[PDB]
């Protein structure tokens, strides 16, 4: 009968290290061609399958096609195509001759420029329909955030400069992006700065091993990490231990090689039987992933030629190369094929095929298909009971913040505000005794109204150190902001009144030692009093203390970041010092004096030598404090404990030490 | 009769580059030229096939397929473009075949495995770069910066300038490329300031670049520009419907820039092989045109048309033989290849000779804008170094400008004139000093001096007479010191006055102190009293100078202004945290200072034998203790300025000193001369 011819373009020698993609296939086109046949599907005609070789080599593929232009018979249609070098120039020199090209090995995306290459079509999809199922992938699991590492080679660039494409109308958002040549690990480590857990790489076998090293290095993985990168690698390039820790828990794609379904294709047969006669037809031959694409492509080209040859009657033996119409009235064909085979169901949008994607995840020995994406639907699937993490929760691309204010804890404010009342107490027994013996002898002797008024001090300086605790959420916000001044107010009374008493009198003592009465000392007392009076009202009325937050801490599965208030403003260097200067010279011209006059005195007036002790004790206690206020301002639990301390033993052994032997003496007479 | 010899070609006339208009009509009229000649080919006539390309790469391989599988046999081939050259080059090594290329300049051509057999007249676009690094070393300029659009050409031409650029010890800065957006790349200079610049781009990138770079205010003095040349003059003014700027607005933004070119003309007037000038072949390939030579396309490449047939036939009269080529035998073509490696001659384009790549050497030329015209300044010649300069460049500041902007660094000083007063007081202090110990040591044996310690007195004008002296070299910085002999000055400050000054307090505290302890006075003992403090005073001195020396330390502040920046650095003789030190060695002094105050104040009444002069004593110590005080808190919170912290310190001194010296010693001498 009348043949029909086709031109076929594959290596086919054994020097070349790809010729075993041309020689895994030809089985399959066999058994095609012996079905087509069989079936008597072309009544008249048949088929005629002519091989030409090409080595991978521009100029050794060029020849082949004119020797074949030449002497060969007249063909209709070009088949095959695997290099990229030499099918991107054959399938721009189509539209003189009129004919027609169909690849299933070409995975460039180049190819897709329908301006200069408008005669092409494939099956096997191109390396740019990864992106969309990395889309649902992150969608699916709530992810946002995205670091990607590009290698400096077009054949990657191509696709990631397609990612940032289609995110466009979505949410995600690009938050790093790094590229390498010969040194990922300087781009490892600007990621890990950053702070990402996703990663998006793109790279081929070796570069792999070296990102995996450099990021064990920089500590980049474990389950607050997750790594995306392909997976058209051959199995056990690894060919230590510390790597494979790294690797394991990274998710790789691929398009399927063959569907798992099982349902009556075309060919009156299923998936899982065409598997087994292929893997019986071939003894010897190896086997290649890419035989699914050409068994569909014989199937296709038949229909094709079939639903043309159907047009043709109704107006194919002598076709001269100079045949216009033919040659649209094929391809017009040839856009109008919807079926289904052991690949799936083919349809061309636009010469690309829209075909079905396939993850896959590697647990500690090789990798293990996931899910299946389907483009023509856009579903995606998962299966349940094989994908696994490290946690036991989805990872996110950020770190949860944590504010803790690391307020006292009361322990122990109850157990020091309930001591001071001990000191209340015994202030008020004191009060009232000498309240009581204000006839006799010894209280008239005395000085009368000097020790109400170091008592009064005591009691006001005992409030202040109430007020000193109260903070880190004890009151509310708008009260801390009102505290601080009636505080140190009231601490500043209660220090003045009472040295300036216990100042008074030895000023007396030695005055008379030297050369009213009860009078001058109030008078004195009461401008150390008006000094201090004016400079807490310039201080309240120019510029208040306010409220400042400070957090200074990282403490890690969230981060904790503490915070702490301090009551101060800007201007408190000048402030403080200009106070403590002034207290302290205050303190050393009193202490002088009392050493001064130890044994002398003057008569009328026996609590010279206690006044003294207690003058003495107060300038330490208070030395003391203030040194210890600065040293200890981080922590702020043993800062409140040592000053309430010091303060209770400054102003109870002050009074201890001043009344007990007027009391003692009348209670023994 | 003559043996024929075929040839086969490709015009282009249609595209990006029509430059087949105007050399098919060259290359006939060689051929004609040189069958004429009976002194070349004898007895092998030549012919040629041509066919169109349109510059594309689809019809080409078609047309060569129509042109090598069809009798007749062809011998050398010619292909134009840039595009379809490499193709057939590729090619060609399966046929044993030449190919001889008049209009391609790409740099990758000129490989030599994968293209063995291929020859061109059209130098490469890598041929501009040694003018440029030869000029950027004219012109002493380290720091470049580049910008190019998106291609093949330009970023491998980038590649061979980068690596031309990294062996004559230079950098470059920045790269920034795009394809049609020259907004953002063009506004991202002026973040990182870069003045000398250089563009690769065609003619609308130019016109778009240039408005973003006028409302950029990229131009000026100190803005170079780096450009090519092939653009056609008044490229400035022409209508841009897809521009806002307009052409005032843009002939201020390409004020003097550079630009380089390719010469393929001689511009001489010598006669050649053909016997021909260049004004006798212009108009004679006019007179054979349909439209205008201003109009058409590819016309200041033909000479490379007519220069290169020229070669072929020159390399084939040697071989001399032709009528059996089989595309298989590989000994003719090696011939030819032998023979075309060694040619050397003179055409219409100059002396043609072919480097090892295939391409061939030139002469190129340099240009610069000049009001609304291109004016030249040079010539340039690869081969031998040479050059030929004409003294007619142009600069607005009379000048080039440089890299980045230099800083000098400046220094300040005193005023030189307030240190010399102050300097010569001292010795009149000094003077006063040495007459009172004079003084006092004279009379030794009277009563009146036995019962008012002498040794004390004496004591306290030593001390007195250390701390004036000790005023010179707090001033002696800069103009009257060196980096070497700069630690000498600040031992001899310290060692002067901290021991000047307790050497007198002793003393004058001592004697109170005695007193007021009496009041309630062996001699052995007062001498012990006063050695403990100074005793201990140089303890505080040794361990500090021991465990912390001061060497120096520089200050650097606000940098002036005067495309010169000046920074002026101070210089502190101080060491690593003084701040400890001076607060413990002034208040350890303030607490007598202010104890000794209040004691005098108490034993103001009190009389006794031998302490007769303890109120002129008292008032000595009421002024020392104020002037140090308000003296000291001032100068170090002025340690900044350089003229205050000497006033506020070199007056303190000798106003003390003096008052000091003429309240304690004044009444003896108005007594002991009034009453003999
Ligand atoms: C030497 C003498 C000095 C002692 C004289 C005290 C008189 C006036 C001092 C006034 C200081 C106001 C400071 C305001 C509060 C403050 O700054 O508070 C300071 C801490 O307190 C101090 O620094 C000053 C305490 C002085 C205690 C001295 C020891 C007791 C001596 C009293 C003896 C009296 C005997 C009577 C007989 C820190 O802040 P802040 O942002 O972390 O707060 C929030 C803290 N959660
Ligand atoms: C209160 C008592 C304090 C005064 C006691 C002085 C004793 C020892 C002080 C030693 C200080 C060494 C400092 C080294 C020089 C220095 O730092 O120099 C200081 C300036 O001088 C000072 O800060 C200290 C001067 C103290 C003057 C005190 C007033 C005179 C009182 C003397 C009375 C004596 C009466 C005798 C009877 C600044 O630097 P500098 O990088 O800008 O230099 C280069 C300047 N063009
Ligand atoms: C090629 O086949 C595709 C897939 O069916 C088809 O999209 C192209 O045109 C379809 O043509 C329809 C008319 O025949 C039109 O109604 C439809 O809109 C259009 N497809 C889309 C997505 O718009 C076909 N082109 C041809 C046959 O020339
Ligand atoms: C090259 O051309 C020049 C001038 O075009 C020739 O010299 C002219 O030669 C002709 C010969 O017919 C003489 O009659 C003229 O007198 C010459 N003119 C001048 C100005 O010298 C020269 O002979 C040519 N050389 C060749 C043909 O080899
Ligand atoms: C001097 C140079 N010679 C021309 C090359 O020979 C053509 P090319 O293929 O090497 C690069 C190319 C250039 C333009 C358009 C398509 C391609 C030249 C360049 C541009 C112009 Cl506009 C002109 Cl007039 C001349
Ligand atoms: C051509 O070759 C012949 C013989 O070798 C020689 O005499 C003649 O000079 C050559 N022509 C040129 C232009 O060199
Ligand atoms: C011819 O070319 C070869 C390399 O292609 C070179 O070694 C040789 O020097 C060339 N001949 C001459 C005369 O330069
Ligand atoms: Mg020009």
């Amino acid at each position: 009968s009348p043949p029909l011819s086709i031109m076929g373009l594959m290596p086919l020698t054994k020097e070349v290290a790809k010729g075993s993609i041309g020689r895994g296939v030809l089985p399959a086109v066999e058994l095609a061609i012996e079905q087509i046949r069989n079936e008597s599907l072309l009544r008249p005609y048949f088929l005629d399958l002519r091989l030409y070789d090409t080595e991978c080599d521009n100029a050794k593929g060029l020849k082949a096609f004119y020797d074949a232009i030449k002497y060969g018979p007249n063909h209709l249609m070009v088949f095959g195509g695997v290099c990229p070098s030499v099918t991107s120039i054959i399938a721009e020199s189509l539209q003189g001759w009129n004919l027609v090209q169909l690849s299933f090995a070409a995975t460039t995306p180049v190819l897709a420029d329908k301006k200069k290459y408008p005669y092409f079509f494939r099956t096997v999809p191109s390396d740019n329909a990864v992106n969309p199922a990395i889309l649902k992938l992150l969608k699916h699991y709530q992810w946002k955030r995205v670091g990607t590492l590009t290698q400096d080679v077009q054949r990657f660039s191509e696709v990631r400069n397609d990612l940032t494409g289609v995110l466009y109308g979505e949410d995600i958002e690009i938050s790093d992006t790094e590229s390498f040549s010969n040194d990922p690990c300087t781009s490892v480590k600007k990621l890990k700065g950053n702070d990402v857990r996703i990663i998006l790489g793109q790279f081929d076998q070796n570069m792999a091993a070296k990102v995996f090293c450099c990021a064990y290095e920089e500590n980049m993985y474990g389950s607050k990490y997750q790594w995306i990168i392909p997976g058209w690698y051959e199995p056990s390039w690894w060919e230590r231990k510390n790597l494979l820790a790294a690797m394991e828990g990274y998710i790789g794609v691929d398009f399927e090689p063959l569907s798992s379904k099982q349902i009556k294709t075309i060919s009156g047969k299923t998936p899982q039987q065409y598997e087994r006669e292929y893997n019986n037809k071939r003894s010897g031959v190896g086997p290649s992933k890419f035989h699914g694409y050409a068994y569909d492509g014989i199937w296709v080209i038949a229909k094709t030629l079939q639903r043309a040859m159907e047009t043709l009657h109704a107006s194919i033996q002598d076709f001269n190369y100079t045949d216009h119409t033919l040659g649209r009235i094929i391809l017009n064909a040839m856009n109008e094929t919807n079926f289904f085979g052991v690949t799936g169901q083919v349809v061309f949008r636009n010469g690309e095929r829209m075909g079905t994607i396939k993850f896959t995840q590697f647990q500690d020995s090789r990798e293990v298909k996931v899910g299946e994406y389907n483009a023509v639907a856009d579903t995606l699937e998962i299966i349940n009971d094989t994908i696994r993490f490290q946690g036991s929760e989805p990872p996110k691309d950020k770190t949860i913040i944590l504010e803790q204010l690391r307020k006292i804890s009361l322990p122990l404010y109850s157990i020091l505000s309930a001591l001071t009342i001990l000191g209340m107490i015994m202030a008020s027994a004191f009060l009232f005794f000498n309240i009581k013996n204000r006839n006799q002898k010894l209280i008239k002797m005395s000085s009368p109204y000097m020790n109400n008024l170091i008592i009064l001090g005591g009691m006001l300086s005992y409030a202040s150190i109430f007020l000193f605790g109260l903070d880190g959420s004890f009151v509310s916000e708008k009260t801390f902001e009102t505290l601080c001044t009636v505080r140190t107010w009231i601490l500043t009374v209660g220090y003045t009144t009472a040295f300036g008493a216990m100042f008074a009198k030895t000023w007396r003592v030695h005055a008379i030692f030297k050369n009213i009465k009860d009078q001058k000392l109030l008078v004195i007392v009461g401008g150390m009093l008006l000094i201090d009076l004016c400079i807490l009202i310039c201080w309240q009325a120019v510029d208040p203390l306010r409220r400042t937050v400070e957090k200074y801490s990282m403490e890690p599965d969230i981060s904790i970041r503490p915070l702490l208030e301090h009551c101060e403003n800007t201007h408190m260097t000048i402030w403080l010092g200009i106070v403590y200067a002034y207290k302290g010279l205050l303190m050393l011209f009193g202490c002088f004096l009392a050493w001064e006059t130890r044994n002398v005195s003057i008569p009328a007036l026996n609590d010279s030598k206690y006044i003294g002790m207690s003058v003495y004790n107060v300038g330490i206690m208070c030395i003391i404090g203030a040194a210890v206020s600065f040293l200890t301002r981080d922590q702020p639990n043993v800062q409140f404990c040592i000053v309430a301390l010091v303060i209770i033993f400054c102003s109870t052994i002050t009074l201890c030490l001043v009344f007990v032997p007027k009391l003692i003496t009348l209670r023994t007479n | 009769e003559r043996r024929a010899v075929y040839i086969g070609a490709l015009f282009p006339m249609s595209g990006g580059w029509p430059g087949g208009q105007a050399c098919q009509p060259a290359v006939e009229m060689a051929l004609e030229d040189v069958n004429s000649r009976r002194d070349i080919l004898p007895d092998y006539e030549l012919k040629l096939i041509h066919h169109d390309s349109k510059c594309d790469p689809g019809q080409a391989t078609k047309y060569l397929y129509e042109l090598l599988y069809n009798d007749p046999i062809k011998i050398i081939l010619m292909p134009g473009c840039s595009s379809v050259s490499t193709l057939v080059a590729e090619a060609a090594r399966m046929w044993n075949l030449i190919v001889l290329s008049y209009g391609s300049s790409s740099p990758a051509l000129s490989n030599r495995q994968r293209f063995p057999t291929f020859f061109r007249t059209h130098p490469s676009a890598t041929l501009h770069n040694p003018t440029r690094v030869k000029l950027f070393e004219k012109w002493g300029w380290k720091k470049i910066a580049t910008i190019q659009q998106t291609t093949e050409v330009f970023t491998s031409t980038l590649d061979d300038l980068e690596e031309r650029v990294k062996e004559a010890g230079i950098e470059i800065t920045f790269r920034q490329s795009f394809f049609s957006d020259p907004a953002v790349p063009v506004k991202n200079l002026k973040r990182q300031d870069a003045r000398i610049i250089v563009g690769l781009f065609y003619e609308t990138e130019a016109r778009k670049v240039f408005c973003e770079v006028y409302k950029e205010r990229l131009f000026g003095k100190k803005y170079v520009w780096f450009l090519i040349g092939w653009y056609a003059d008044n490229w400035f003014k022409i209508y841009d419907p897809s521009i806002n700027c307009t052409v005032d607005e843009m002939t201020e933004a390409v004020e003097g820039h550079i630009t380089t070119e390719i010469v393929m003309l001689n511009p001489a007037n010598t006669r050649s092989i053909s016997n021909m000038t260049s004004q006798e072949f212009v108009e004679k390939l006019t007179k054979r045109l349909k439209r205008h030579p201003e109009e058409t396309g590819g016309f200041q490449e033909a000479p490379l048309a007519y220069d290169a047939i020229w070669a072929l036939a020159l390399a084939l009269n040697k071989t001399s033989r032709l009528e059996d080529f089989n595309y298989n035998n590989q000994t003719i073509t090696d011939q030819i290849y032998r023979a075309m490696n060694s040619s050397s001659f003179e055409g219409v384009s100059g002396h043609v000779v072919f480097d090892a790549s295939g391409s061939r050497m030139a002469w190129t030329l340099i240009e610069q804008l000049q009001g609304g015209s291109y004016k030249k300044i040079g010539y340039y010649d690869s081969t031998k170094d040479d050059l030929s300069w004409s003294k007619t460049d142009k600069w607005i500041g009379g000048s080039p400008p440089a890299d980045q902007t230099l800083v000098i660094k400046t220094f300040r000083f005193l005023s030189q004139k307030l240190f010399i007063s102050v300097s010569v007081l001292s010795s009149l202090g000094i003077v006063l000093a040495v007459v009172c110990l004079s003084f006092n040591i004279y009379n030794s044996h009277v009563r009146y001096i036995q019962n008012s310690q002498p040794n004390l007195n004496n004591l306290t004008a030593v001390g007195c007479s250390l701390a004036l002296a000790a005023v010179f070299p707090l001033g002696l910085d800069g103009y009257h010191i060196g980096r070497n002999q700069f630690p000498f000055v600040c031992q001899a400050r310290l060692w002067l006055l901290g021991l000047g000054f307790s050497l007198g307090y002793g003393s004058m505290f001592t004697k109170i102190w005695w007193v007021h302890t009496v009041f309630t006075l062996e001699p052995w003992k007062l001498y012990a009293t006063v050695g403990l403090l100074v005793g201990m005073d140089v303890l505080t001195l040794a361990i500090w100078q021991i465990v912390d020396p001061l060497h120096r330390t520089i200050e650097t502040f606000a940098k002036e202004e005067p495309d010169v920046s000046i920074l002026p650095q101070l210089e502190h003789c101080s060491s690593r945290k003084m701040n400890t030190w001076l607060g413990i060695f002034y208040g350890y002094k303030g607490l007598l200072l202010l104890l000794g105050i209040f004691l005098a104040y108490e034993t103001k009444s009190v009389s006794t034998e031998k302490i007769n002069d303890h109120r002129a004593v008292g008032m000595a110590i009421y002024n020392v203790a104020v002037l140090c005080l308000i003296t000291a808190p001032v100068t170090m919170i002025l340690s900044s300025q350089q003229d205050a912290a000497f006033a506020f310190a070199s007056l303190a001194i000798v106003f003390s000193s003096y008052i000091t010296l003429v309240v304690l010693f004044v009444p003896k001498m108005r007594r002991l001369i009034t009453r003999g």
